[PDB]
């Protein structure tokens, strides 16, 4: 279970992902529709008012409407939704790449089991009340294992870069998606002036057009641009957080002023960066692991079972 | 999963009420992108921009192809259909999304979350305990029941030092029990406003004489009585959903839901140490008396130090046996 | 709605009355098309054209009525109960 | 006779939840109250449903004679529509 | 696993070859000379696959 390394940043952008794959399918499904452009020549050959024969068959309206969608209507109009779709995929793939590399696994799942057990552990609030026979041999066997936790994870710094690579990734997509959707939403309009050269097979050369749902894409399109840019809000904050302050480095100085161990060391790297993100989800976690990291507590622990 | 307990009958009640308004959503954005159109015909006789409505009975012809009348049919449904009539459904997705996501913030939001799921884990464990049955019935134990049982009294307390300190969670269900009412406040205002703007007839002026021959159009819109049908039991059931939610504000604020006392179970069960608790704890458990008061008879034997110290008398009777 | 004009009329009611020759309304599509949505909307009986969803009104409330107990939580947590203890 | 002792003690606190879940049900008739408010709903709402359905059932007819007085628009005042 | 590595690698090359040649022949303006000019009373028309 990687939920307790899902902050609300993560878990907003997740959602916020899913309501843009929405809207991108929903707008693929308004392209499905095969009315899609309605075109009228232009100049065409208490008051009585007459209409203006156009002398066009049905076939030749078909063939001008789509010579002017191919040839008149903007990209953008027509394949917005698929945009849609190909930003909403890449976002949501490099969403989880923190998560879902091989070596970041494997250390996220340690972290987090060692973590576990130690919030399970009795030892844990024997050691709060030890400040303020099988478990002790069950305790002994989890100080091991947090040595070798310490051992096994401290030394490298691959969580930290590989989030902070996916967090800019995700912001600088988010500003040429904004810059581009803000710079071709103008183009979604309900009357388009269509000039293809068509005199030939029709008779006229000059057409006025209406895309009739140039105002649901121009209002989902500017869905998208408000959800995409709450996205962005949010990425924004995310790299605030991850360089505002160093999360290289955790210092445990609150326990030092809370708990009277002060043996308990500073813990770097990908530990450091791990315990901000359990103190994001819960900041119990860390102070309870903080009284298994020192080692005159394991010392106070062997004296104890000694005695014991 | 097991959040059941944690949901009162007015919040299963507003799930089931977005349920519906989702299915209004669906249906109403299912016929407006499928089948919603205007069907307009020229007015043959205009008095400034007015249609003046004046052997056998022969049909009016407008030389108009069909194609002039398509594009006629979207313009004036461009142009001259209201807003409402034409985005009602999408509206009401938001709203029903709005709504679902206040409803069940508090269930993702990683700090009331890790809480709500700690407090339901240990109180179903709690009243699936043996002990409380033991204790309630108030030397025969099982051994692997007693360090259950003591374990249990241990998480018990954990949980009691973890959580009692914070309200986060009881200021997160006020505030999207406020958002909740707020909303409904304002969409019943513009819903009940621009609702008697969905009309069957729509007299449109849109000046495409160049491309037609007329100025002045009369218009059909078709699902317009229907769309006046389901806004209107939309407006059925945010009403409801607002009434439910103005009784959950009530719920909040006729009495202090940040404190909880155990008085009744002290004046029945003999375990009268138990105490009084607070904050996220109090909130808690009122949201759990709201689902079965049993679930709170149950735990609260687990708060006491009396029970504590029978259990470590038992416990201490069992595994320290006379043979040994 | 297929409705097509009655040419011979009497006060608001159709009058109804070599080779056959078809009757020419000099009526557009589009005429036929408004004239239908008109006469659906103001002459067809509201039950014909709304049975279907007062019958999934009323399936949803009795559906409602038969479930309630089983989801109201006073009486659902007391059910669940004596199930439990019942089976057990 | 022959007892497991996880059966035995089982067995006897069984029949202290079934002494418990007595005394905590037996005082209140929430469950059958509902049963019967359910009920009553259901069988009022069929007397409805049944009355008003068979009323109106008879304006089901494909013919339908529509005069909408639309003479301005179409030129026609009566049409003769079919309701497939 | 060789084979079938093998044959999703050849298969893949064949794919792009023919998928590369023929992707021009998707065009929008079409010319068609069916010669139904029994039937329609032309010989040459001007489609266009949207
Ligand atoms: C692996 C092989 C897959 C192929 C299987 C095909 C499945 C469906 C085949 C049967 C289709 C039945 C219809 C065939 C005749 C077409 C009839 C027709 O022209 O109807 C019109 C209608 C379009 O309406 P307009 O007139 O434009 O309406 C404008 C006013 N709103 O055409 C249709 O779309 C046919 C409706 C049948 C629905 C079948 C599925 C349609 C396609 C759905 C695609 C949605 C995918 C969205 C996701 C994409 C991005 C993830
Ligand atoms: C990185 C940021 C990318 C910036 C923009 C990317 C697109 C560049 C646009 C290039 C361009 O303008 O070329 C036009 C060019 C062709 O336009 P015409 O209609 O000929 O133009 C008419 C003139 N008004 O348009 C495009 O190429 C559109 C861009 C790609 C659109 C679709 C992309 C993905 C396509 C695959 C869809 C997958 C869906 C699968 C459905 C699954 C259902 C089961
Ligand atoms: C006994 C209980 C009675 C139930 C309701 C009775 C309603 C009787 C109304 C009588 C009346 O005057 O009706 C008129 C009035 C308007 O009539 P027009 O068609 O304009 O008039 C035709 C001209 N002759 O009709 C009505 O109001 C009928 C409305 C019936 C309710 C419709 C159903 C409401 C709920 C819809 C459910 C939608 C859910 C969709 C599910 C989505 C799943 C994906
Ligand atoms: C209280 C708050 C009210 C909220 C609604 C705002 C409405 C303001 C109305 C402004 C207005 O009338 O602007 C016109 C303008 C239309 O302009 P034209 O047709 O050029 O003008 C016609 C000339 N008379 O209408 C609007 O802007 C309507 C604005 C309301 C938009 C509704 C929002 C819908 C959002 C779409 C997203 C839906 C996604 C669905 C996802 C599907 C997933 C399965």
């Amino acid at each position: 279970a990687f939920r307790v390394l899902k902050p609300w940043w993560d878990v907003f952008t997740d959602y916020l992902s899913v309501a843009m794959l929405m809207i991108g399918v929903f707008g693929c499904t308004l392209q499905v529709m095969q009315d899609k452009i309605i075109c009228l020549p232009k100049r065409v050959q208490t008051v009585e008012m007459k209409g203006l024969k156009t002398d066009l068959d049905l076939q030749q309206y078909s063939f001008i409407n789509q010579m002017c969608y191919e040839r008149a209507l903007h990209w953008y109009a027509k394949y917005f939704p698929y945009l849609v779709l190909i930003h909403t995929l890449v976002f949501m793939l490099c969403s989880n790449f923190w998560f879902k590399f091989p070596g970041s696994s494997s250390k996220i799942e340690h972290f987090i089991s060692i973590l576990g057990k130690c919030f399970d552990s009795p030892w844990t609030t024997r050691a709060l009340s030890e400040v303020s026979k099988k478990e002790g041999e069950q305790a002994k066997a989890l100080f091991e294992k947090v040595k070798k936790f310490r051992l096994h994870v401290e030394e490298g710094d691959i969580l930290y870069a590989m989030y902070v690579r996916q967090t800019v990734l995700k912001v600088i997509k988010f500003l040429i998606i904004i810059a581009y959707n803000s710079a071709l939403v103008s183009k979604v309009q309900f009357t388009v002036d269509c000039n293809v050269d068509i005199q030939d097979m029709t008779g006229y050369k000059n057409f006025s057009c209406n895309h009739t749902m140039a105002h649901l894409f121009s209002k989902l399109s500017f869905c998208y641009l408000c959800f995409v840019s709450i996205y962005g809000l949010t990425c924004l904050y995310t790299l605030y957080w991850l360089f505002y302050r160093s999360l290289r480095e955790y210092s445990f100085e609150y326990v030092r002023q809370e708990t009277g161990i002060d043996d308990i060391p500073d813990v770097k790297n990908d530990f450091a960066f791990m315990l901000h993100m359990i103190d994001q989800y819960d900041p119990l976690y860390s102070k309870r692991f903080a009284v298994f990291l020192s080692e005159v507590s394991e010392n106070k622990l062997k004296q104890l079972n000694l005695n014991n | 999963p097991a959040y059941r307990i944690l949901k009162p009958w007015w919040d299963v009640f507003t799930d089931y009420i977005s349920i519906v308004m989702l299915m209004i959503a669906v249906f109403g954005g299912t016929l407006q992108v499928t089948q919603d159109k205007m069907i307009c015909l020229p007015c043959k006789w205009v008095t400034k921009d007015s249609c003046n409505d004046s052997t056998g009975p022969t049909g009016i012809k407008y030389d108009l192809d069909r194609h002039q009348y398509n594009y006629v049919d979207a313009v004036c449904y461009e142009n001259r259909l209201h807003w409402f009539a034409k985005y009602f459904p999408y509206l009401v997705l938001l709203h029903t999304l709005i709504f679902l996501a206040c409803s069940n913030f508090w269930f993702k939001f990683p700090r009331t979350s890790s809480k709500l799921e700690h407090f339901v884990s240990i109180l179903l464990k709690c009243f699936d305990s043996p002990w409380t049955t033991r204790a309630l019935s108030e030397g025969v134990l099982d051994k692997k029941e007693g360090e259950q049982a003591k374990a249990l009294f241990e998480k018990v307390k954990k949980f009691r030092t973890h959580v009692e300190e914070g309200d986060i969670v009881y200021r997160l269900y006020m505030r999207q029990t406020i958002i909740k009412v707020i909303k409904f406040a304002l969409i019943i205002c513009y819903t009940v406003y621009y609702v008697h703007n969905i009309k069957f007839d729509v007299d449109c002026t849109v000046d495409i004489e160049s491309l037609t021959g007329y100025r002045t159009y009369r218009c059909a819109h078709p699902l317009a009585t229907l769309f006046k049908i389901l806004a209107s039991f939309y407006i059925s059931l945010v009403i409801f959903y607002g009434l439910i939610c103005m009784y959950t504000l009530w719920w909040m604020l006729r009495r202090s839901l940040k404190k909880y006392s155990f008085e009744s179970i002290r004046e029945e069960s003999s375990y009268s140490d138990i105490p009084d608790v607070k904050n996220d704890f109090a909130f808690m458990l009122h949201l759990i008396d709201q689902y079965d008061p049993l679930y709170s008879k149950r735990f609260a034997v687990f708060l006491s130090e009396v029970s504590e110290n029978k259990l470590r008398q038992l416990n201490l009777n069992n595994e320290w046996t006379l043979d040994k």
